């Protein structure tokens, strides 16, 4: 719900204005301070040029408090399944050597398996001693080699990348509506920056974390719910350990390349002469990610994940208090004054005084022609501002008092003659 | 090098019609006469498979030798566009030819011979699928599969495709799908049993046992053409034959060398005999088995 | 690498007016062409937006495309007296120009294709803004813009430069300025639309959506050099077109392949796609988007 | 200095350039199974308008 | 030979639906195939830890034993393996590649 809350004016120092092609338009080369508005208020800008007519806002609409991460170290994982293929040789042929095959290295394709294919994936050779003589199938009383060539393919139709985090970085998701109307919808977190249309946006103060992140690894699926799992970040891959075969993108586990880090000495054999059934006892995170599935209940907040953009949150129960640096690249607001007719009519008025959310305010606004509306009190702290246009439009917004008889003359405009306004309503106490 | 590995036992024949006007030096296949449907199978560097069992048979010798049928028609005929017999077991396989060919075999789905054939003066394109318009005009066929041939007697025509995860292969369709599809051509390879179809394997695990057995060595007439010597004739080790042979240390540490008082002489081949393999956990007798580049088609979403 | 360097897809046409002395070496544009337009674009350590996005159009082969109209006159003079419309977008720049050239062309504010030209025989100066007497001369002109184009059609008649806070840029009034002026010369990227002005940006975001399009497939003539043939001669399979076509897998699986009936074999390539181009938050079709080094009036305070 | 951000030259600003590993194949925009790259040129700008000495 | 983690088997039986009697065997999550697909365990308990200082000995065709020392790691004197090989053929016709005691075959 649309609404100023926190409303500061700029200083006159970073405001200058000009007049070009009968109208007044007016730049900002500096940056104002305004506080940032709570779950569903917002924190506007006011914009004055030379007169009071000539009044403009920019609408920053903020979603909830979040909290985001900060990934650092990742890896993908997925489950797999190991596919040898056996060679007995007898001895005195090619390069049937127990001394060779004793110190055979991995990387090494040999002679009787050099009609394999295009293998891009983990693949090894290995080698084994068996038998030999007449009893066993061969010519010499020596015994007969057994060439292992040994590659991993991936079975799995998805895979899982799993991260940590090393600070909970409050991101605020917030909704920067631009002076003529243009929407914008970005993210501060903490003390990052962004690129917006008007300039550039920054997180200022920033008083609200959660300690002890680094012993908490996460889980990320494509497209379902994420995870979490009570431990610390994995370290060397090894045997028995989850993470033990790991990669670097979706594409090296949905597809097995060979760019991947695993356990070495991890794919057993049997051998058996002319048999060999080679097993990997491979750890299956799919049992974890049931176990421990997104959303859970940890401490006194709630871990799940984030629409849209990809990533993990944690949602707190806590206030909003935080500062908002609205930095302007000299950018011209231009304003061109409107000569459009309206009759406004008050509705009802509920909401709360003297709370965080506001009172939400809602008028009848009947004009001829597609405009803007500006208002504003006696005193001057309080503004109202609504899309206007031809027919018999509600627009609602949410505005803050301190006193549950409100009872506070507006003056609304749509041209330039000013009419006074009475506005009442009962608001209950919310902290 | 030495041109040991064109003495083929038995007939040794490679020669197909329609085309290949080289029959004159291909049949047999010995030292002299130069034969194109042979040669790009000694250089090194491309099938090692057929190198490595360099002592058996080849697809057209297997033709030759009342092993492998001839399918109908045998050379497909690729004037007429629009539809030919040769279309979907070779559009999906993935080859490579030395250009100056028109002629190129291969294995069917049924278990004969099938082979494209460019009407002269045509030429085979890089990947010896389609002709193509116009150095030295090359008649003959060009092997497109690392395929090996023998001789078997067991049965086994009672088994399919004993792949699992995949919706299409080559050309046999063994489930329908319609999703997502892992297309890319992968080097998968194949078997022929006794009467069968186009067997494909998902792994391929050998069997060689050397012995005594005529298979297992290249035994050919003594010098100082030349066609496969049964080595059951050669007298035992302490006794006596019928005629003479001899060999090297491993021929003459088993049976009886006279030198040059031999009508034969043996040598130890590598890789030759019974040759058996894995299918549904029960070793086999095969008789065709190579690999292929087609288009595999695997399960993803 | 980079198979497509100097294949042009589409049309491939780089003439330019005034300097007609390359009307025979320059249309169409192959691999062997000799068009003094195209050399220094790929040459190394000058251009190097153009040899990032090589499969695409440059400023004459979209003149050339239907979809952009020349200027009056074409050819500028130099030696004009007052009244010169190539001279305040000319004078401006700051590129650099190399010896051995008498003419230049470049892109103005209407969008239309604007160049400069020297009385025979004079050449240019330095910064080639006027010319002087005279290795070989050039038969053709110098681009003055690293620029790219493709196939849009998107309209751009209501968006105008977006340069906040800016003076005066190149030749266009923007706003008026209540400080200093600052003259530098920097390097400011400028997007031209389908029929619209000359709009300049800051932070250019280009990106790249490839998907199944026929101008992501390129062919070449047989040879018993490359030649050139165009992609849009191929009609779909099942169908008869104009022009016959053939190809390898990748090629025959979408398109019909008439197998010897094709004069120009075709491969697998990849460049094209769909670029895209960041205006105003809004990703909309650019039409020809690239650099331009003019002066750039910024304010002081 | 990477080949697809060399127009904009080697100035004397805070310039930087890293590549992360993506997606190929038709599934993502490419025609290899070989996973595509990601060139980028970060180059710093200045926000404020004023400087401080500490 | 050593353990370092006991293993619950369970050897199955699988007969087919044709009728053919096919006998395996399962571990932990090791998977073999058969004629209609393919076998594997889902979850495992009961183990025993605490099985590296012990030394098992393999006979042909005769039976099993156990040794309640450690296991041997590198050969020396006075201590069980002072000649070990890698097959019984090795053993049985005393080739090159067994590894022996250095300093081991005494002399006078």
């Amino acid at each position: 719900d649309p609404g100023c809350s926190e409303l500061i004016q700029a200083s006159s120092r970073i405001t200058t204005c000009s007049t070009e092609g009968v109208n007044t338009k007016c730049r900002l080369s500096g940056t104002a301070l305004i506080r940032a508005g709570s779950v569903g208020a917002e924190a506007c800008l006011m914009l004055k040029g030379v007169k009071e007519d000539q009044t403009k806002f920019l609408k920053i609409k903020t979603v909830s408090s979040e909290l985001s991460c900060r990934e650092g170290q990742s890896y993908w994982t997925g489950s797999f399944s190991p596919k040898c293929l056996s060679s007995r040789r007898c001895h005195l042929v090619g390069e049937c050597h127990v001394n060779r095959c004793l110190s055979w290295r991995d990387n090494e394709t040999s002679a009787e398996f050099s009609f394999v294919g295009e293998s891009t994936t983990m693949r090894e050779n290995k080698c084994f001693e068996q038998c030999g003589g007449w009893g066993c199938g061969c010519f010499n009383v020596n015994p007969s080699c057994l060439f292992v060539h040994t590659y991993l393919q991936s079975v799995r139709k998805e895979a899982l990348r799993v991260f940590n985090c090393i600070d909970w970085v409050h991101k605020l998701t917030l909704e920067i509506t631009d002076f003529d109307g243009s929407v914008s919808t970005i993210d501060l977190g903490a003390s990052s920056s962004r690129f917006t249309n008007w300039g550039s946006v920054s997180l200022s103060l920033d008083a609200e974390g959660i300690s002890g992140s680094n012993s908490f690894s996460f889980i990320e699926s494509p497209g379902k719910g994420y995870a979490i799992v009570d431990e610390p970040f994995s370290e060397i891959p090894r045997q028995g350990f989850l993470g033990e075969i790991r990669c670097n993108s979706e594409s090296s586990v949905l597809s097995a390349h060979e760019s991947c880090l695993r356990a070495p000495n991890l794919i057993s054999y049997k051998p058996m002469i002319d048999q060999l059934e080679c097993t990997t006892n491979l750890i299956d995170p799919f049992v974890v990610f049931e176990r421990g599935s997104l959303p859970q209940t940890r401490n006194d907040k709630t871990f799940a994940a984030s629409k849209g953009n990809r990533g993990v949150q944690a949602f707190s129960k806590g206030s909003v208090q935080a500062d908002l640096t609205l930095m302007f690249d000299n950018f011209e607001v231009d304003f061109v004054g409107a000569a459009v007719s309206c009759d406004a009519a008050f509705l009802n008025l509920t909401g709360c005084y003297s709370c965080n959310a506001g009172a939400r305010v809602c008028l009848s606004i009947t004009s001829t022609g597609t405009g803007s509306l500006s208002a504003h009190n006696k005193d001057g702290s309080l503004h109202i501002v609504l899309p206007s246009e031809n027919g018999t439009k509600d627009q609602c917004q949410i505005l803050h008092f301190t006193v549950p008889e409100v009872e506070e003359e507006f003056m609304y405009s749509c041209d330039g003659d000013e009419r006074p306004l009475l506005v009442k309503g009962t608001l209950i106490a919310i902290d | 090098e030495d041109p040991h590995l064109r003495n083929r036992p038995g007939k040794g024949h490679n020669y197909i019609d329609g085309m290949t006007q080289e029959d004159a030096t291909c049949k047999p296949v010995t030292y002299a006469g130069a034969c194109s449907s042979f040669d790009v199978l000694l250089e090194k560097g491309k099938f090692p498979l057929f190198q490595s069992y360099a002592h058996h048979r080849t697809l057209l010798e297997a033709v030759h030798d009342t092993i492998i049928a001839k399918a109908d028609p045998p050379s497909c005929d690729l004037q007429s566009a629009h539809g030919n017999p040769c279309m979907k077991e070779k559009l999906v396989m993935k080859t490579h030819c030395p250009n100056d060919y028109q002629s190129a075999h291969y294995l069917n789905n049924d278990g004969k011979m099938a082979s494209v054939k460019c009407p002269p003066k045509y030429e085979l394109t890089e990947d010896c699928n389609f002709c193509r318009q116009m150095a030295s005009l090359k008649k003959g066929s060009y092997p497109l599969q690392d395929l090996f041939c023998q001789s078997s007697e067991d049965d086994g025509s009672k088994l399919k495709t004993k792949m699992k995860g995949v919706c299409e292969v080559g050309v046999q369709a063994l489930k329908k799908c319609d999703g997502q599809l892992s297309t890319a051509h992968e080097v998968v390879p194949f078997a022929v049993f006794k009467n069968s179809k186009k067997v494909y394997l998902d792994k391929l695990d050998l069997k060689t046992e050397e012995n005594l057995l005529p298979d297992s060595f290249v035994c050919f007439e003594h010098k100082g053409e030349l066609k496969s010597f049964d080595i059951s004739q050669c007298p035992k080790i302490g006794g006596h034959g019928s005629k003479k042979c001899t060999g090297d240390a491993a021929f003459c540490s088993a049976y009886e060398c006279t030198a040059q008082y031999a009508n034969a002489y043996c040598s130890h081949a590598n890789g030759s005999g019974i040759v058996q393999i894995q299918v549904s956990g029960v070793w086999k007798k095969p008789l065709c088995v190579g690999y292929e580049r087609v288009v595999v088609k695997r399960e993803l979403s």
